[PDB]
């Protein structure tokens, strides 16, 4: 007992510090997997045990050693995606009566889009399964 | 158009109401309906558009009892959105 | 060596390149061509007021699929053209739909873009890439619209 | 088919159940004219048993059996022209109908490895999903109440890819009749709401019957800030129970604290519970629970009021209200405390901890129960 | 004729006959054949205005307040982009409609509004008394402003048509406000308390009591 206490040392070991880019794709089994790296190419190496295996199994950001190039740890989402949520910098603060009344013209797809985003129980009851995604057409 | 090329032929003949009222039952059996429905009388508004404008006033329905969160769309609000079906039929 | 699927991935050392292991499911390109398509996968059960035109379907194509040896006592040639006309969108699209669920056909409808291309050929000089991809998933329809 | 199978099961079920009700007769006449006819074979020889003899039936199933056969033998016809040129297995897609009729004609068999044929049939819910509600049906007649708790997640599990509300809320009664049928009267008023949205089925072609139903199991479930929503529901029966004058005064004497003439219409609906079909089995559960919520209703309106004041107004005899009241503050409930010398009852309050601890020590008491003797079970 | 104008016109005056005569289901039919007339043609503002205060008003009648509520905003968008008086009687029912939410404390932040300051008149005082009046949970003040306010309030039908239920709110939320401060308490003490017969406060608590 007094040495598998010593397995943090594991942990520690694998860590490190410098650890790389990475993505999760799949496993080939337990302590066993195929990834999808940043370089381009793809490597599969073994896995880290050290850590929660039920994490992204689609895709995630996890770690490579400068050599082994493996998993050693998995840190959160970080890309070049932007701060969406800008509060009131990325905030247009724009009249909901636009440039025209457009009371049918597209204020009726907004509010189903509302519809689909804030009353989910309603678009979800009905069964109506409302839209999937906004695409604006129109004259330039 | 060679009679070798086209081993048989099937035309999708505009439904009527003969024809929407099965049309009805496919597309309203996975909504939220009143009780009572007489659906009939509306397949007789329903002058044969299409086999999709159907799909349209089916769902159509539903957004003005979304508009009112109703829990169930009435007769009444299937005869309105059958309207506004119609109202781009005839623009 | 057999059981090393060819067009499959099995896992290659990295010091040495050397086998390691297969890879289990990597990819089928004509599932994602199907899937890019995302067909209305229907039932013929669902089908709207066109009885007739659904067993003139099975009598036009499904016959020879669940009674290959009917057209052989009558000595007659198997049906080729099969077209889907009249108003657009009629419910013909959901027949044709429909027809694949209640037949258990591979579905592949495609519009001429040019996305798919990179899963046909190359360069794709003729129309021949379709059938390679139908060529050996012999349980398949096509489907082309207007 | 199975649509009116609603006659043969509610006919015989009274036949049979309430004493035979009374002298049994008119019963096993329209029942037997139903029996004879429509080409039913099986489910009524121990029927003909508890019936008289009936000493010259062997022509009666001759003619039958024979009737039987011949639509049989049609299959037996069909099932190799449908296999010469086949469409979408024509064999069982003919007799996935005529397994419903070979249901109803014969029994559960020729339904049960028919309709599991079909079922890996058709690729589409639309066929399979109205095949469960068959199997559901079915398992209300030969109560398969193991039967219906496999189907019905397997029925439920195929309603979420599309809407399908005629295929949900056709299913919600079907809970709804299942958790009334046996002892379960919380999901009866789950239906509730699903009967206001429902349709009328062959067994239940009166919409006023269905909203009355829908009534009687709401008056325990829901308590009055939801008998304001019973009254939202009363608005509901001004549609419906408006045609009601005995159901009506019924349910508002609860609301408008008519408290003696609740009795009056409760013993008529009691005798009528007696006599209808799946009530009977908990008719003497439900006055029970009645009585002590309207007793506690009142009750709760004082800190304390005489015992000799309930008599001409809420239920004459005086010595009955002290047997009654006695026999409930027993059973440990309707918390009050009853004087006799000074003639006055007396109420408290307790919180809700000792009366929520009573229930927590019953299970915690049933589920060790339950484990203790499992383990003891397997690993020898 | 297909004079779809005149048809939506005709059919909206038919709906408020029928909400004069109480008939409210066959006035709600005919709002929404007017309705679906009108979705088919580029209804004018004062018109659609109209149609949407006449449709708040018959949601509002059957309790249903949260649809009156959005249908007497749309109204009162409608009006104001128009400066027509009737307006001012959409922002009453707007009003009214938020206080029956119990949601008086809006009431405040509303009159404050732009739109609000334009139309500042006695019967928007007369709003404002009412909110008041919701929001310390008294009656007294609501027989004050009902009778000061006695031109605003009870010749408008529609509003007269729910003072009945406003009143009762106020009894059973002052009665709230009063009963807190015991555990016991004698009836009497609470007639006196709200000056009311004691016999009419021990039905209404029993009332409460069973709901």
């Amino acid at each position: 007992k007094r040495e598998h206490l010593r397995a943090q040392e594991e942990v520690k070991r694998i860590q490190s510090v410098p650890l790389v880019i990475g993505q999760f794709m799949e496993m080939v089994d337990q302590n066993n997997g195929i990834v999808g790296s940043t370089t381009g190419s793809n490597y599969y190496v073994r896995i880290l045990s050290t850590i929660n295996r039920e994490l992204l199994k689609p895709s995630a950001s996890v770690a490579l050693h400068r050599h082994s190039n493996a998993l050693v740890d998995v840190l959160p989402p970080e890309a070049d995606s932007s701060i969406s949520l800008l509060s009131q910098s990325e905030k247009p603060d724009v009249s909901y009566n636009d440039i025209g009344g457009c009371d049918i013209q597209k204020q009726e797809i907004r509010e189903a889009v509302e519809l689909p985003l804030t009353h989910h129980d309603l678009y979800k009851q009905i069964g109506i399964d409302p839209p999937r995604g906004v695409l604006l057409y129109g004259p330039p | 158009l060679r009679p070798g090329r086209i081993d048989r032929k099937i035309e999708f003949p505009n439904p009527t109401e003969e024809s929407r009222f099965d049309i009805l039952k496919i597309h309203s059996r996975r909504m939220n309906l009143m009780r009572g429905i007489d659906l009939k009388k509306i397949g007789d508004k329903m002058n044969g558009a299409s086999g999709a404008e159907l799909k349209s006033v089916c769902t159509e329905a539903g957004m003005f009892a979304l508009r009112e969160r109703r829990i169930h769309v009435t007769q009444e609000d299937f005869e309105m959105a059958v309207a506004k079906v119609m109202k781009k039929d005839t623009d | 060596i057999t059981k090393l699927t060819p067009t499959t991935r099995v896992a290659l050392r990295n010091d040495s390149y050397v086998l390691h292991l297969v890879l289990p499911s990597k990819v089928d390109p004509l599932v994602n061509l199907m899937k890019v398509e995302k067909v209305p996968d229907s039932t013929y059960d669902m089908i709207g007021g066109l009885d007739q035109q659904i067993k003139e379907i099975k009598e036009v194509i499904e016959l020879p699929i669940k009674h290959p040896e009917l057209f052989e006592s009558l000595g007659i040639a198997q049906p080729k053209g099969v077209l889907l006309y009249g108003p657009p969108g009629t419910g013909k699209t959901l027949l044709a739909r429909a027809v694949a669920h209640h037949t258990d056909c591979t579905f592949i409808r495609v519009s001429g873009s040019e996305l798919v291309q990179k899963y046909i050929g190359e360069g794709s000089r003729m129309v021949r890439e379709l059938f390679v991809m139908a060529r050996e998933h012999a349980p398949s329809i096509i489907f082309m619209d207007e | 088919s199975q649509n009116e199978h609603l006659k043969l099961a509610n006919k015989i079920f009274h036949l049979t159940h309430p004493d035979v009700e009374d002298i049994e007769k008119v019963s096993l006449k329209e029942e037997v004219l139903s029996a004879i006819k429509s080409d039913f074979m099986v489910s009524l020889y121990e029927t003909l048993a508890g019936n008289g003899v009936l000493e010259l039936d062997q022509a009666l199933l001759d003619s039958m059996r024979q009737s039987i056969e011949d639509e049989l033998k049609k299959l037996d016809e069909k099932i190799a022209d449908a296999e010469e040129n086949l469409g979408e297995s024509e064999v069982r897609e003919a007799h996935l109908a005529k397994s419903l009729f070979y249901i109803r004609i014969g029994d559960k068999d020729k339904a049960l490895e028919q309709l599991k044929v079909t079922e890996t049939k058709t690729v589409a819910v639309g066929q399979k999903m109205d095949l469960v509600f068959f199997t559901l049906q079915v398992g209300l007649f030969d109560m398969d109440f193991d039967l219906i708790s496999r189907s019905i997640d397997k029925a439920k599990n195929l309603f979420e890819e599309g809407g399908d509300w005629e295929r949900k809320n056709r299913l919600k009664v079907y809970e709804g009749l299942y958790c009334m049928s046996t002892r379960d009267f919380k999901k009866a008023a789950s239906l509730f709401l699903d009967s206001i949205s429902t349709f009328t089925t062959y067994e239940l072609f009166p919409y006023d019957t269905f909203i009355f139903y829908t009534v009687l199991t709401s008056i325990i479930s829901l308590d009055r800030v939801s008998l304001k929503q019973k009254v939202v529901d009363a608005p509901e029966i001004l549609t419906v129970i408006g045609k009601i004058p005995y159901l009506s005064e019924f349910l508002n004497s609860l609301y408008d604290c008519q408290y003696k003439s609740f009795f009056s219409a409760f013993a008529g609906l009691t005798e009528q519970i007696k006599f209808d079909r799946y009530l009977h089995r908990h008719f003497r559960y439900y006055m029970r629970e009645v009585r002590t919520v309207v007793y506690s209703q009142f009750l709760e309106s004082y800190k304390s009021v005489t015992i000799e004041a309930m008599a001409k107004a809420f239920g004459v005899t005086v010595e009955f209200i002290d047997l009654e009241l006695s026999r409930f503050i027993a059973a440990g409930k309707l918390h009050c405390k009853i004087d006799k010398v000074v003639g006055v009852l007396e109420t408290n309050r307790p919180d809700a901890k000792n009366a929520l601890y009573q229930a927590t020590i019953k299970q915690g008491d049933f589920l060790l129960n339950r484990i203790q003797k499992l383990s003891r079970v397997i690993d020898l | 004729l297909d004079d779809k104008l005149l048809l939506v016109d005709i059919e909206l005056l038919e709906s408020k006959l029928h909400f004069s005569l109480r008939n409210l289901p066959k006035a709600k039919a005919a709002l929404t054949a007017a309705r679906t007339a009108a979705n088919a043609i580029y209804v004018p503002p004062a018109q659609q205005g109209t149609i949407d205060l006449q449709s708040g008003i018959l949601h509002a009648e059957e309790k249903d307040y949260k649809t009156g509520y959005s249908y007497f905003y749309e109204a009162f968008e409608a009006f104001n982009a128009l400066e027509d008086p009737r307006a001012v009687y959409s922002l009453k029912y707007m009003l009214l409609c938020k206080v029956m939410v119990n949601q008086a404390d809006d009431v405040a932040g509303i009159i404050s509004s732009k739109a609000g300051l334009q139309y500042l008149g006695p019967d928007l005082d007369a709003m404002k008394a009412i909110a008041d009046a919701y929001s310390k949970r008294s009656l007294k003040l609501f027989e004050a402003s009902l009778v000061n306010f006695k031109a605003q309030l009870q010749e408008d039908p529609i509003i007269h048509r729910h003072l009945s239920s406003l009143y009762d709110t106020l009894l059973e939320q002052n009665l709230c406000r009063l009963i807190e401060p015991f555990s016991k308490v004698e009836i009497s003490h609470i007639a006196e308390l709200i000056e009311l017969p004691v016999d009419h406060v021990e039905r209404k608590l029993s009332q409460m009591i069973l709901d």
